[PDB]
């Protein structure tokens, strides 16, 4: 008996769009939290990188195997019911991911393993690996969570854009696509910010070795809070959207205005035949594949590039790459949508516009390479430690005294402008710590040094972290990355607008699924293998003494990595340019044939 | 007799590239605004 | 190489200030008187 | 009590504003000119500020009556806007003195200076409202013929402002590390350019700048002085002379 | 384009409002930077550098303004009315960038004369009123 004007306004198209923005925002937040949660889980819980790759590919293959089936299901049934079911499965997924971080928080603690480790011994706390037991259950939980996450998240990005395509005019389709992409982007930002504001240790960062144990407790506690909050929000959104009627009044009015003036396997095969016969769709699909490949490569590579070239600490480098890939991206998406919406862009003009954007992006990438051709301060790789020992003298008496592990070696900076790996191996057996800075005392394995330094209460103080004297190229590179992100995010909206034009209204549901299958299978499966091959080509000097099977390198060759990644990016962009220059002629031929003026 | 003086000066960081980043952000935004106005006038010159 | 056993504790002077090198005479038990003479200052190594 | 109250207020406002306001403002002016008067305040200082508070209470009663009066057209009068502003600062400083306690400096402070200059435009507004009668037609016509050419003199003062600001910028720029101690900041700069514009010891500026190592700054100051002097003074003199000259040509 | 573009950007009120806003913002900012160039406010030092570089951006806006002037009659504009004086003043205001990029201004820089030249050009290109114009015509005759 709800005949309220609140309902009569909530069934409007803007009412649907508000909850779609909220759902895309919470999906982006959950995905951004989940990715770095899996990364820190793999870093902390004593596993190998191949398993991280496996449970990262599990989400992608689940999305691939759910996309076509959910497009086929929504092509015949109500999209709202499937969206609500996906949101319900999403809310279940968030709690299923939260459960291991609260039930199984005693897998690998600092000292809480009282059965096989004792407090008075330091060596016995890092051996007798009972953490490997009760970890396979967590692996099963995480792989199931990734599977249900893909199965519950994909249909959304399919059916919401299907709703936009089938019940919004093209004058606002670009705006809705742009604000949906911006909602996903700001969800990524907000999720990473909430994750990194709690996973990072409190201002008591530099206390005694109960600090890793309390950080280990705190990060799982924070994930347990955040995932239940996300699950409650998703369940509330699902329940609110369930109350929405199937027959939308605004959609029915639009259909009545536009009326004037069985998905069978054979129909599926005919549709695939039409898709393969029209080469515009193939060109746009490969262009989207290359754009996604370039975006993912840049996102995965920029923090590592900052560590190896600008000496940017991992989390700070990832924070920089995140927090400065969004302001360009959201503005580019908004501009790309708004240009088409305000100016009523045509298909040939869209192709020319995308070609111009890709050309200027290629020029900007060339400028980025030219800037990277400049030199910078070099840390390490000084062709053996000044003649005292070889590459492999890191396991000295100074290393053996304080019991350092090679998997967490940081960079110290002496006062003679020489940077040394393993600050504890640098000879410093005393560590007195200030409130805002880490430093090392009484260093004996170090060189002469002691040039200037600075202290008040003592002396012989080696500061922690990587010292930098010429880091002014970073803001320039960040501005160039702003421009590159703008022109990369601004290319995608005209492609989707092109995709809308060539497909009739009744079949517009399956086009998004067809494109998204190539997005997640053809592009997303071999790209990490290619990235690992390039990374193995670059990181020749692996830690073969202890680390073994290529788990942690130390010498990341800046010139080789820059040259290879820029060659890959230039090849992808030139492939996009060639596809666009083919598609311009193809679309001109098709238009001339269909017009025959 | 001996004595050594260490007096602080005012040699700061140049920050020339740090502000050249702002220069590049600015004229890229100006070029984008000019391109938007360019496309708008390409839409609206056919009336005349 | 600077040190303290041969060069003494150095000054820690802040941004540009005014200093007069004023020296007094001392022997055996203690100081005798303030020194009024003609002075010359020279750096250890050489600057301009 | 709407329009009927407004018309009752109009009639009784005419009557009581002619009767009560004139005598109380005359007494306020008498006590204020006996107050300023820095020889009789020591023959006082206790019978003075009590009468100030009493007549400020009378003035805030005038403000209350004007607020309860017709409103918008009362606000439309610029003099009444000045009255409202003066009553705002009057209630502000009255409650500031009334609350006591506080945490800032006192005992004849800069805020107290601001307060007694506040009482100075209070006295000025009392003088302005006491001259409702017998303004004298000769000086009334003289003042009207003064105010006839407002746009010309405003344009000329805008020009002189732009020219002084340009001269201040160029002289502060050319005088860098040339003993700025007289004009180290913008205020003292523009004050030195005011002295240069008002013929005040710029010959002394020349003689104590010859003691410095800069000599070419003296011809620059020289030509700037003479051009701004002749141009501005001649423009204002000519404009006001002709403005009264059409009035002379008329009746 | 070209001359048509110059006419359109002169006719549009948004461009005129933007350029006059930049003009008076630059004139207001110009005297701020000369007041303090020390470590009195550490947090206000990078933003003051950014304000000086915003003035450099105003010089780049003058560069694109003379590009719009190149879009006009080009060689005919080399000998004209006070607009050619404005062009010369903008060139003299672009000159300090060159003399700090390659001149090493530890000498008689004379940057201040060009600065006051561009300041007076901004103070004259401020959409002067008709009351100013009539008295200026009286002064020139």
């Amino acid at each position: 008996p709800i005949v309220l004007p609140f309902v009569q306004r909530f069934n409007n198209i803007d009412g649907f769009m508000t909850l779609y923005v909220a759902a895309v925002l919470i999906h982006g937040a959950l995905f951004a939290v989940v990715d770095m949660t899996l990364n820190i889980y793999q870093v902390q819980f004593s596993l190998t990188r191949t398993e991280w790759y496996l449970m990262d590919f599990s989400d992608y293959i689940a999305s691939f195997v759910v996309a076509i089936i959910i497009a086929h299901f929504g092509s015949k049934g109500n999209r709202t019911r499937w969206i609500a079911a996906s949101c319900i499965l999403m809310g279940l997924e968030s709690m299923l991911f939260a459960f291991p971080f609260f039930t199984y928080e005693i897998i690998i603690p600092g000292r809480q393993s009282i059965e096989l480790c004792m407090e008075e011994n330091e060596k016995r706390n890092i051996i007798c690996g009972n953490s490997v037991p009760n970890r396979s259950k967590c692996i099963y939980f995480h792989i199931g969570g990734q599977c249900i996450h893909g199965i519950a998240g994909m249909p959304i990005y399919i059916l919401g854009i299907t709703f936009i395509f089938d019940h919004i005019p093209t004058s606002s389709c670009g705006f809705y696509l742009a604000i949906g992409h911006s909602a996903y982007l700001i969800g990524y930002l907000l999720g990473m910010v909430g994750g990194l504001q709690n996973f990072q240790p409190p201002p008591k960062e530099k206390t005694v070795e109960i600090e890793p144990a309390k950080v280990y407790q705190l990060l799982q506690s924070g994930w347990w809070k955040t995932f239940l909050i996300i699950a409650a929000i998703s369940f509330c959104v699902s329940f609110m959207m369930v109350c929405f009627p199937t027959s939308l009044p605004g959609a029915h009015k639009l259909r009545l205005a536009k009326r004037k003036e069985q998905p069978h396997l054979k129909g599926f095969l005919h549709n695939i035949w039409h898709i393969l016969k029209n080469p515009l769709m193939l060109t746009q699909a490969i262009c989207k594949v290359s754009e996604y490949l370039t975006f993912n490569t840049s996102l995965y590579f920029l923090p590592h590039h900052l560590q190896t070239q600008f000496l940017i600490t991992p989390g700070i480098a990832s924070l920089l790459t995140g927090a400065f890939v969004l302001p360009g991206g959201i503005i580019g998406h908004f501009l790309g949508g708004l240009i088409v919406d305000r100016l009523e862009m045509t298909n040939k003009n869209k192709l020319k516009f995308t070609l111009v954007t890709t050309v200027v992006s290629v020029g900007l990438f060339l400028l980025i390479f030219f800037v990277e051709c400049q030199t910078t301060t070099f840390a390490g790789i000084n062709e053996d430690y000044d003649g005292y020992g070889q590459l492999g003298n890191l396991t000295a008496d100074c290393n053996e005294y304080c019991d350092c592990t090679t998997s967490l070696y940081t960079s110290i900076c002496g006062r003679d402008e020489k940077e040394y790996f393993s600050p504890c191996f640098a000879g410093c057996k005393a560590t007195k710590v200030s409130q805002t800075e880490k430093t090392y005392y009484n260093c004996s394995c170090i060189k002469e040094g002691l040039a200037a330094s600075d202290d008040e209460g003592q002396f012989i103080d080696a500061i922690a972290g990587t010292c930098d004297s010429d880091c002014l190229k970073l803001p320039l590179f960040f501005a160039f990355y702003f421009s590159a992100t703008v022109f990369s995010n601004m290319c995608s909206i005209p492609v989707i607008s092109i995709i809308l034009q060539s497909v009739p209204a009744n079949f517009t549901s399956l086009s998004l699924g067809v494109t998204y299958a190539i997005v997640k299978f053809v592009a997303s499966v071999p790209a990490p293998l290619l990235f690992r091959l390039s990374s193995a080509i670059a990181c020749i000097y692996w830690d073969n003494n202890r680390c073994g099977g290529k788990e942690r390198c130390w010498i990341y060759n800046k010139n080789i990595l820059v040259y290879e990644f820029m060659g890959i990016w230039m090849s992808s962009q030139l492939i996009i340019v060639l596809l666009n220059i083919y598609a311009i002629q193809i679309h001109d031929v098709v238009v001339h044939g269909e017009i025959t003026e | 007799t001996i004595f050594a003086i260490e007096s602080l000066g005012m040699i700061p960081r140049s920050s020339v590239y740090l502000v050249a980043a702002l220069i590049f952000v600015l004229m890229l935004t100006f070029i984008s605004i000019l391109v938007l106005s360019y496309f708008w006038y390409l839409k609206i010159y056919r009336q005349f | 190489r600077y040190d303290v056993a041969k060069y003494g504790c150095p000054l820690t002077l802040e941004l540009g200030q005014m200093f007069q090198p004023i020296v007094e005479l001392y022997d055996e038990n203690g100081f005798i008187k303030i020194v009024d003479a003609n002075f010359i200052l020279w750096e250890i190594h050489g600057r301009n | 009590l709407l329009g009927l109250q407004q018309m009752i207020l109009s009639l009784t406002q005419s009557l009581g504003f002619e009767t009560f306001i004139f005598i109380v403002v005359c007494l306020n002016t008498v006590i204020l000119v006996a107050q300023t008067f820095t020889e009789l305040e020591i023959r006082g200082e206790w019978y003075f500020m009590v009468l100030d508070s009493i007549f400020l209470s009378i003035y805030v009663l005038e403000a209350v009556l004007k607020l309860i009066a017709l409103g918008l057209e009362y606000f439309y009068d610029p003099w009444n806007n000045l009255d409202f502003f003066i009553m705002v600062m009057a209630v502000l400083d009255f409650v500031l003195l009334q609350i006591n306690s506080l945490s800032y400096s006192f005992y004849n402070h800069s805020l107290f200076r601001i307060l007694k200059v506040f009482k100075s435009m209070r006295a000025l507004r009392a003088i302005r409202v006491l001259r409702r009668l017998s303004i004298l037609t000769s000086l009334h016509e003289v003042a009207g013929t003064l105010s006839g050419s407002l746009p010309s003199i405003t344009a000329i003062l805008t020009l002189m402002f732009t020219c002084l600001f340009l001269f201040s910028v160029v002289l502060r720029a050319l005088f860098q590390d040339s003993d700025p101690k007289r004009f180290q900041n913008i205020f003292t700069t523009l004050f030195t350019l005011f002295t240069m514009l008002t013929l005040d010891d710029w010959s002394l500026i020349y003689i104590d700048n010859r003691a410095q190592g800069a000599w070419y700054i003296i011809p620059i100051l020289m030509i700037y002085i003479v051009i701004q002097y002749f141009i501005f003074l001649n423009l204002v003199i000519a404009v006001l002379v002709d403005n009264f000259q059409m009035a002379l040509l008329k009746g | 384009p070209l001359s048509l573009w110059a006419g359109w950007v002169l006719d549009s009120s948004v461009f005129s409002k933007f350029i006059i806003s930049l003009i008076f913002l630059n004139t207001f900012v110009l005297m701020v930077e000369i007041e303090l160039m020390e470590s009195t406010n550490t947090a206000l030092w990078p933003v003051k550098l950014a304000l000086e570089v915003a003035d450099w951006f105003i010089l780049l806006s003058f560069i694109v303004e003379i590009l719009l002037m190149w879009l006009a009659s080009f060689s005919l504009f080399w000998k004209d009315a006070w607009n050619v004086f404005d062009f010369f003043v903008t060139l003299l205001s672009l000159l300090p960038e060159l003399v700090v990029l390659l001149g090493v201004p530890a000498h008689s820089v004379w940057l201040q004369l060009l600065r006051v030249c561009r300041v007076l050009r901004s103070l004259k290109l401020f959409a002067r009123f008709r009351q100013i114009k009539v008295i200026l015509l009286a002064l020139v005759r």
